[PDB]
RNA sequence: GGAUAGUGGCCUACCAUGGUUUCAACGGGUAACGGGGAAUAAGGGUUCGAUUCCGGAGAGGGAGCCUGAGAAACGGCUACCACAUCCAAGGAAGGCAGCAGGCGCGCAAAUUACCCAAUCCUAAUUCAGGGAGGUAGUGACAAUAAAUAACGAUACAGGGCCCAUUCGGGUCUUGUAAUUGGAAUGAGUACAAUGUAAAUACCUUAACGAGGAACAAUUGGAGGGCAAGUCUGGUGCCAGCAGCCGCGGUAAUUCCAGCUCCAAUAGCGUAUAUUAAAGUUGUUGCAGUUAAAAAGCUCGUAGUUGAACUUUGGGCCCGGUUGGCCG
RNA sequence: GGACUUUUACUUUGAAAAAAUUAGAGUGUUCAAAGCAGGCGUAUUGCUCGAAUAUAUUAGCAUGGAAUAAUAGAAUAGGACG
RNA sequence: GCCCGUCGCUAGUACCGAUUGAAUGGCUUAGUGAGGCCUCAGGAUCUGGGA
């Protein structure tokens, strides 16, 4: 029969054996080991809000040549430090050190985006507003 | 990799593409009327069949 | 329009089997309006601080106006 | 602590987002029955989809099984009721057939047009949402009303509105207020 | 025996040495209250359930207990611990995981409003009370219906078609039009009546309320996957884009825009999770010579599995439910 | 009423079974998501259809089957019937 | 052509590691032990042995 039991009473062996082998599932094992909650800069949550420590100019991977504007952000609930990308042209001009920002993932299940080394997050808001809006100029950065 | 590259040039292009304003044009009907206009464009009167068909041709 | 109707055998009987808000609508009863529902509650709770009639406490607290 | 208000959605969306044939196929329908949405087609596909599922199921049961007999009969009479299922093909292997167009053909939108009374599916839309055309004395303003066979005879303008007596209407009457105020006293 | 409402190592005294475990005890984890159920649609499954109903547990943490039919009760008391308020410094007092409201926390969640009219609960009780509950406010959580326009005339242009020796337009409408034509309707505003405990909205409905300066639809995308340009201008491996493959180093189909076009549309994008796709967890149903993978070899307990044979054949009756041909 | 009975699996039919959800019947909430209403007249003293059904499985209960797969039997006869 | 490792730069992650390091939480020995309850007493006062 090659290799699994077929018997009418081999149900236990068949469950155990499955259990044992689920641990080769990358998604399954992270789910049960609680990787999210344990490592990983966000809680396991969709976004996180942090504070802008310094503005970085990350040099892009090959075959691409560019300076990818980013920010080091210290997560508020965490103190965990993180570097995040600041999407679109300009937009680095919209941030500032010690500014509050709202980080989100890069849609890649952890894992860096494209030609940006190290970076697994991107900025979504600053001082409670959102890049997008600031960029398309439908809103303005707040006083202080 | 290197991590303190220049930052001087943020927004370079967007700030130096010259503005040109949007041009006042007819208003397109919204809703069902727009599907209506799509239908007569695509199927009823038709336009060209240079071999097959095109939707956004320019200088053809 | 569709609604509902009642007709009582007497006006003595309506005025006693009708919900009182209804009698108000018609003109057969007066809206005896009162303090706010929570003004009332507050009066109830203040009143709970007192044991007995009160006027005993008026005079005793009138003595205080010497110390 | 109150019983849930129950609900459910009334449409389903295509798995393949950009299939050019399905897109032309959908648009044609929209331009035929005066729809405004791909959803007004999505909706009907979904209605059909369950009806067929029911029928597929019933078919697997033995001929003249009680449920099959009872629940099949019901579904057939419901479909014939509104003019989707022809009198001849009255036995559920054809409800197993049954197309989307068979359903779209029976909307008040279309019926209001099929016997003149509008002379364009779109004139048919505008009239309906604008409180003309009725079924009884009962005004209907929903294009998707789905005209039951035995009300088809009773699609007609409403006693209110123009077109059905009553009164001309504030946009006209406003002109007759410039007729007698310019040319008279 | 004691204790309990009462069985019982529940507790005590005497006595004995038992009880559970690879069919996984015992221990650890749980970002674990359990269930009815939810999401995902070939099927088999996978994942989720703090949360409208049932059960359980708790009232800052522990323990103790009074009353009472019922509590080991917290909008009861007592003590300790932790918080914490008032003071005349002697003292006294507090427990929102009720309703609302505030701080904090954070990606993350609404009014310090109205009423017992309904639904029902309690009391000595038709009457009182009920932040139970109902009402409205905040509210793009989800779900439903579905406005942003409809019709004619005209001006050339057509494709039709009868004729074509050859002008052509003239009727049946295909419709692109920079002058036109009157009709229609609620979005809103609002007498009134209706609604309601009173209000508000809805359903009704006087008077008002549509021509582009609106009463003016969005959100993404247009190289491939993948529906839509090799238009024009800008930048020049910079700025930026790109889930992935890839673009950008001067004619960029990809960036920044203008134009036009596509998709879904009162909605559409992004992030995170999960489900389908996944026969990449495989019971159905995987793969293991060389792609990841047969233990160096044999014995072997648990476990799974395990050749064939024992009333079969023949006879008779009984009454059912479809279906035929007749009715 | 007495006196005695090898032991199981499987399968069948049925009882016991909360509602809401689900599947689904009936009903024109103007349509629909819903809701469980509603429908007829003498609409002046009232007539009337409803508020179904299905699923609900493991285990326990109750009944029918006796294939398939187990269990037990008489060999130091301490066997069986009277 | 492909290509291996030491050595050097920038940045990131996790490991080891003196500090007999630190924090939170659950149990818990020994010692001290509030309180109410039950019980041996007590008897301000106040009745007909009892409160
Ligand atoms: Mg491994
Ligand atoms: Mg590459
Ligand atoms: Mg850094
Ligand atoms: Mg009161
Ligand atoms: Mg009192
Ligand atoms: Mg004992
Ligand atoms: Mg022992
Ligand atoms: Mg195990
Ligand atoms: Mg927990
Ligand atoms: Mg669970
Ligand atoms: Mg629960
Ligand atoms: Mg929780
Ligand atoms: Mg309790
Ligand atoms: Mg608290
Ligand atoms: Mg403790
Ligand atoms: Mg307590
Ligand atoms: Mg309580
Ligand atoms: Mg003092
Ligand atoms: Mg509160
Ligand atoms: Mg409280
Ligand atoms: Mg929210
Ligand atoms: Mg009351
Ligand atoms: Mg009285
Ligand atoms: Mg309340
Ligand atoms: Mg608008
Ligand atoms: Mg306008
Ligand atoms: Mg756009
Ligand atoms: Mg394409
Ligand atoms: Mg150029
Ligand atoms: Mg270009
Ligand atoms: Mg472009
Ligand atoms: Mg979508
Ligand atoms: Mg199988
Ligand atoms: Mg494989
Ligand atoms: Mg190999
Ligand atoms: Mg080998
Ligand atoms: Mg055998
Ligand atoms: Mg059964
Ligand atoms: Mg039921």
């Amino acid at each position: 029969g090659k290799g699994k039991p077929r018997g009418l009473n081999s149900a236990r062996k068949l469950r155990v054996h499955r259990r044992n082998n689920r641990w080769a599932e990358n998604n399954y094992k992270k789910r049960l080991l609680g990787t999210a909650f344990k490592s990983s800069p966000f809680g396991g949550s969709s976004h996180a809000k942090g504070i802008v420590l310094e503005k970085l100019g990350i040099e892009s991977k090959q075959p691409n040549s560019a300076i990818r504007k980013c920010v080091r952000v210290q997560l508020i609930k965490n103190g965990k430090k993180v570097t995040a990308f600041v999407p679109n042209d300009g937009c680095l001009n919209f941030v500032d050190e010690n500014d509050e920002v709202l980080l989100a993932g890069f849609g890649r299940k952890g894992k860096a985006k494209g030609d940006i080394p190290g970076v697994r997050f991107k900025v979504v808001k600053v001082s409670g507003v959102s890049l997008l809006a600031l960029w398309k100029e439908k809103k303005e950065k707040p006083r202080s | 990799a290197k991590v303190h590259g220049s930052l001087a040039r943020a927004g370079k292009v967007k700030s130096q593409t010259p503005k040109v304003e949007k041009t006042e044009k007819p208003k397109k009907p919204k809703g069902r009327a727009y599907k209506r206009l799509l239908y007569t464009r695509r199927f009823v009167n038709v336009t060209l069949v240079n071999g097959k068909r095109r939707m956004n041709p320019g200088p053809s | 329009s569709v609604g509902f109707g009642l007709v009582y055998n007497s006006v003595a009987e309506a005025k006693k089997f009708e919900p009182t808000y209804r009698l108000v609508r018609y003109g057969l009863a007066e809206k005896v309006e009162k303090a706010s529902r929570q003004q009332r509650k507050q009066k109830k709770n203040r009143d709970k601080k007192i044991f007995g009639t009160g006027k005993r406490l008026a005079k005793k607290v009138a003595r205080r106006n010497a110390d | 602590p109150r019983a849930p208000r129950t609900y459910s959605k009334t449409y389903s969306t295509p798995k393949r987002p950009y299939e050019s044939s399905r897109l032309d196929a959908e648009l044609k329908l929209a331009g035929e029955f005066g729809l405004k949405n791909k959803k007004e087609i999505y909706r009907i596909s979904f209605q059909l989809s369950k009806i067929r599922r029911a029928a597929r199921d019933l078919l697997t049961r033995d001929e003249k099984d009680p449920k099959r007999l009872f629940e099949g009969n019901a579904l057939i009479r419901r479909l014939v009721r509104v003019g989707v299922l022809s009198e001849d093909k009255k036995k559920l292997d054809y409800v197993l057939a049954l197309k989307v167009e068979d359903f779209l053909e029976r909307r008040l939108q279309t019926q209001v047009y099929k016997l003149g009374l509008a002379k364009s599916v779109h004139h048919a839309r505008v009239l309906i949402t604008q409180r003309h055309i009725a079924v009884g004395k009962q005004i209907v303003n929903i294009p998707s009303f789905m005209v039951r066979l035995d009300s088809e005879k009773h699609i007609d303008f409403a006693p209110t509105s123009p077109f059905g007596g009553a009164r001309p209407g504030r946009v006209a009457r406003r002109n007759a207020a410039r007729k007698a105020e310019a040319s008279g006293e």
